[PDB]
């Protein structure tokens, strides 16, 4: 049914974007497997009891700051009959208590209380064989890296620094180097399979072809070196780009003027981490994105826009202006939203055929130049490894 | 004095400009020095400043419309706005703080209709040479979700 | 998958609420098996030719009064090419006639006319091997009990009386003792598999836990022999007339909730009387049809009391609003847990009548009847 | 006493429910008011029951209290889009009118749906200067409520 | 002729259709009117056909007759939600105006959907007392109609 | 099993054929992308070099385009790189097609013409030396044009159009499309049913004066060789100019309705001329695209006649409106009956004409063609 052409990722079967049994396996082997799922920023849950609800793949999750200053995460599912435990997007709690029969849970998600556990007036309640310690939602391992909070179902996933690898760690560190502040949340519903979007974000090939904004309004743009890094797993990547004045056939060029801040020269750094996290820096526009599967045919992109806690009002205003480049109405980003749906619909009659991904060769290693699909093939290397779909060469 | 019906006729001209895709006129509803932003109730409750669209000059608006015409790739589609009656917070003869409920439908060129956004505009109006002009419009959307992309402004 | 842990109803596999192939078998083995499906009240079709259109499970039904008080019910499906026969929620008719090709049907669902059956001009028409007699929608057995009309596709289903059993029959009789009148209809669409609402109505355990209204009483539960049917009973507002009522029952029971597999509820809360019909719609949705009742003999002061008490029930019920959403929280909480099990052990594995709140006996009772009908006992 | 009058009352009624400043909703009614939510079916057959049924301002105050302090539901908002009212009769102080409405529900999670539509059947009085509802009956075009109704129409 | 006069006529037009007093709907038009239901694509290309096409009041009455007497369809209602008219040109007795509209359809079994939206393109005239339509063309945003269109927009 | 035929006869149709989603996938393979001709558009709608329209064959998106040699070409709307739709407009005019994603470009035949950065940029990246453009492109269709009707097939083996139509069909088409036509409106009707119920409907002469009561208030059919195609022929109004007409066909045939497997209709009802394209969408929904026609030679009075008669057709038609709904009545009547059969026994199957009022020979004809194509014969 779901057959890869060969051992390379130069050919992807179009059926991988519409097969529902395959999508169920994604939930077991990816989302609840040996990966780290992006939950939220530490700064968004700073006081003891502060929690947010979100997802890992399809599975609802709660993430919460406890009184020892650590962050815990568990499955958002009551151990009695399955009810969501936490019903708010965010809030502040002592204990969690399921609304349905008042079972109680501490901030690690251990079951602490069962209504009428030992009966009322000597009648009913639980058998002796019911032990509260044997009954709770699944707990996630939690890792914090530069304020990014990630969760995993698996006791066997590598530590976060090892999962990420050295190249990715340093580049996360380069942007997330001092306190940040959330300045905006927006969600984009995508009309495609989650994978079309994650491929797209890795896809340096389309940067100056799909997105015409820069070429359209360019007058005096100084030219840049572009490259791609892929970690050894293949699952993670960074895309980067690096008179005196840039000039644009724009009535208000302020849109595009900013200030040096990275001591860097890198004007664009887009970083992805398997299976669904993005950190971006586009001049002074900083953001994180969380990508979640929703049905075989749709997914969700959750954006968190950032400034730095030390921003001056002027600097802030630069970020707020550059933000027009990104998000659902981004001068760049609006197009990333639609293009996966173009693929989802172009392949309607083609579930037996394959995508051709041959730019920059047949492997998944780092590369100078944008005219490569190495980071795309990279995604599928990590995908096929989690999924048990590798082939002998 | 600025009253509810000057505002509602202003809103009807505003909507007509977008719905009929005479988008070169949209920026002229605004002062040279305007604020326009698209946001959502969550950002507004928590005091966050970022916009899906964020403009602090008319020229910013014009630039947006130019990108729409010359640069951006998107599947063609139309909006249909359905506006309710404004209510005015403050008011004299030149100026008013006001709010108006909106519904925006998106109809794809292929036929699908969906409720695309709903909420309220938060306006600061002034008068230049006779009729109203928005010094400020903040579209505060009831939903945190945008379907696919937002191309046309609200 | 949809694997039961063992013969116990202490563990229910979460997949039972999501597996579409199981749902199809529910349609064959429950709704069109040995059950009684609730259709409507006899007073809602009082005159010959009064009909209503409803469902048994997924299957559309016509229920209709004919001559001499007789009520009949059949599949709302034309025996020609399968068009709905009756297109109205309710009306009054001599004859059913299909709008497609003008086949007609008596009040019992027998085919009584085929358009151009004999041909026209001895051109075309049916072959001589064609007997109106041998073509018809499926007919349902009909049963009336204290005004409640029930329908079954099954010739082997026991009598309405044996199906209910004696306990349930008396508790039905208790509320439906004299003529009733419909004072309102509302439908509440539920964002869960039907089974979650049904377990919820039988779930005495949440009563005073979920519903934090009804505190700002001796309890107990009857379960029938099969497990399928159940009774729950109990015996700073600025305008407290919401809660003022009057004695009406010889017995001081102030709450009787009663369920009949697979989707019928009779409620008595104070003076608030209602019937509920639960219908599956998709794997993750169902529909609950409310009929609010008074008695024919209500005084004007009495009727008004029901009208204010209704604030407790229905889609915006101070109680019932919570019963609507809670199945949806289950449906969504288990999104990542299809291979795991609901833990249903309060009051052990007992599946019979009990006194007290701290049990889930009637919930397990529903699973015993369900696995019986579905052939999923171990 | 005409359309724009009623339309302006409606706008504030709607702003009240939509902006979750719900404590003030009951102040839109007289102390001896009638408030019902029903549907066209019930209304056509003269059936009197209401999804909500109140015959005093205080009863509404209690609904709002139950909503703030007692009842369990997932966070959501409403968005009212009202059409122009139309007057059966009016004097200077008392009016029969009806306003068409659409009410969207936006879950806190993001999903928007048309939740209810229909017309208000209204009886207006004056209470020194400012318009007040003697009676509002929200007659819904649909007999179906999705999940639950907690906020009033 | 001001926008709120047209708004008021629109309220009655909409109320008429929404309440299924359909026999009154032709009375809103002159004896020799044009009425057409079309979409933006046809409108854009100057194509003349309509889903409904009438050039006399009689044809509207006949359409309604057929709805009552001949046509088979499942019961459903509309809910019209109109916006403020825009006037392109107006006298004291005639006006060219467009009005934005949204029409929900609610099946008798309860489902509510956005059935059509767009704008009416109108020519108005005054007979005796009130406004009267000489032309109303409903230019629908969508080229798609779900199932059938039985009631006029 | 819900799709098991009852015999080699087409007098029984299994109701599961309208709901089984594996079977619908097979339809895509064996019908839409098999030995058929799918209707795309009229040659007059794409009259100049480079003019194109996007449409579907079955579920598969298609581009149909005029080239400089006066010829018309059609190819799958799928970029041979990663799958994006190529053309995004319903209609336009272009030199080359260019994918918006990574700008690969195609000629008006659908060959891949250009790969962005195939040889890298600044000597970095690009394709491997083994890559070859010639080896990648979307599936190209055969195109046939008959009386201005543009059809497309994916199959090398489909017969020529004239042979596919058969002689009887060809001349009935030639009779309506004899001189230049002009589009006078487009409307789409979404149908709440499986496509096959609509296509059966159009062939169903049996319903003509039963379902549609307009005419009593205010026959004859032929099937092709295949069964696939068919023809239906006919030889108190405050304003009766609605039905006022004029002679234009020198044969007195006042109604000619003609269908071409698996989803084209050409209709003439008095002076009302239209083409219909029927496209499947999901298992229970389809789409009916109406193209209203006039003759280029119409006078003003003639044209207004067409405009007025169109009140008979389309989504609000005095006939058509019932055609759009009736499919959904079948789709919903069979909800509980996936296991049962449509009974299609009316009239005899023979060489030559039949009286339309009392036969189902055209419906049976559809099924013979269907089973043939689907490999479902017995
Ligand atoms: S489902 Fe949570 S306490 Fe019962
Ligand atoms: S389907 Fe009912 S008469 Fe033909
Ligand atoms: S998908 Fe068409 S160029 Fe890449
Ligand atoms: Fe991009
Ligand atoms: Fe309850
Ligand atoms: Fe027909």
């Amino acid at each position: 049914i779901i057959q890869w052409h060969g051992a390379t990722n130069t050919r992807v079967p179009f059926g991988i974007y519409t097969d529902t049994a395959n999508a169920d396996q994604e939930q077991q082997r990816i989302y609840r497997g040996e990966v780290w799922n992006y939950l939220c920023l530490e700064s968004e849950i700073p006081e003891a009891g502060d929690f947010r609800t979100t997802f890992a793949g399809e599975t609802p999750i709660v993430v919460v700051r406890d009184a020892d200053q650590e962050i815990y995460a568990f499955e958002n599912r009551c151990a009695h009959r399955g009810a969501l435990i936490a019903l708010e997007k965010s809030g502040r709690t002592d204990s969690f208590q399921c609304v349905y029969h008042a079972w109680s849970y501490n901030r690690q998600g251990d079951l602490t209380g069962v209504a009428f556990e030992k009966g009322v007036k000597g009648q009913g309640g639980m058998p002796a064989s019911f032990c509260k310690e044997e009954h709770g939602p699944r707990k996630l391992r939690v890792a914090v890296f530069c304020g990014l909070v990630f969760g995993s179902f698996s006791e066997d996933v590598p530590s976060i620094e090892d999962y990420l690898g050295p190249e990715i760690c340093e580049r996360i560190e380069r942007v997330l180097h001092k306190p940040v502040e959330v300045i905006g949340r927006f969600t984009q519903k995508l009309p495609n399979n989650w994978k079309l979007y994650f491929e797209n974000v890795k896809d340096s090939y389309h940067a100056s072809l799909l997105h015409m904004f820069f070429t359209t309004f360019e007058l005096n743009r100084l030219s840049q070196k572009g490259g791609v890094i892929v970690d050894e797993s293949g699952g993670h990547h960074v895309s980067y780009s690096m008179s005196d004045n840039e000039r644009y056939r724009l009535k208000d060029p302020s849109l595009l003027e900013g200030f040096e801040e990275f001591e860097d020269g890198v004007t664009l750094q887009i970083l992805s981490v398997f299976p669904g996290f993005v950190l971006q820096q586009i001049q002074n526009s900083i953001a994180v994105r969380q990508l979640l599967p929703k049905s075989i045919s749709s997914s969700e992109l959750n954006w968190t826009y950032l400034g730095y806690a030390d921003d001056s009002a002027e600097q802030r205003k630069v970020r707020l202006k550059q933000a027009n480049l990104i998000g659902p109405a981004g001068f760049i980003s609006m197009e990333d939203g639609a293009v996966g749906g173009f693929v989802q619909r172009g392949i309607a009659g083609a579930a037996n055929l394959d995508a051709v991904i041959e730019m920059g060769g047949d492997h998944e290693g780092s590369s100078e130049g944008r005219a490569t699909e190495t980071s795309v093939r990279g995604f599928w290397k990590a995908y096929r490894k989690h999924m048990g779909q590798e082939m002998q060469a | 004095m600025i009253h509810e019906i000057q505002i509602a006729a202003f809103n009807a001209a505003y909507a007509k400009t977008i719905d009929s895709d005479v988008m070169e006129q949209w920026p002229t509803f605004f002062t040279k020095d305007c604020h326009y932003r698209v946001t959502n109730v969550d950002n507004h409750a928590e005091g966050l400043a970022a916009g899906i669209v964020w403009a602090d000059s008319q020229d910013m608006l014009t630039d947006r419309i130019s990108a729409l015409r010359e640069a951006n790739i998107y599947e063609r589609h139309r909006y249909r706005h359905i506006l309710g009656l404004p209510s005015i917070q403050s008011a004299d003869a030149t100026q008013a703080s006001a709010s108006t409920p909106f519904l925006v439908l998106r109809i794809m060129h292929t036929g699908e209709t969906e409720v695309f956004a709903s909420g309220e505009y938060h306006d600061k109006f002034t008068t230049i040479d006779g009729k109203l002009r928005l010094q400020e419009r903040v579209a505060v959307c009831d939903s945190t979700v945008t379907d696919t992309l937002m191309s046309l402004p609200l």
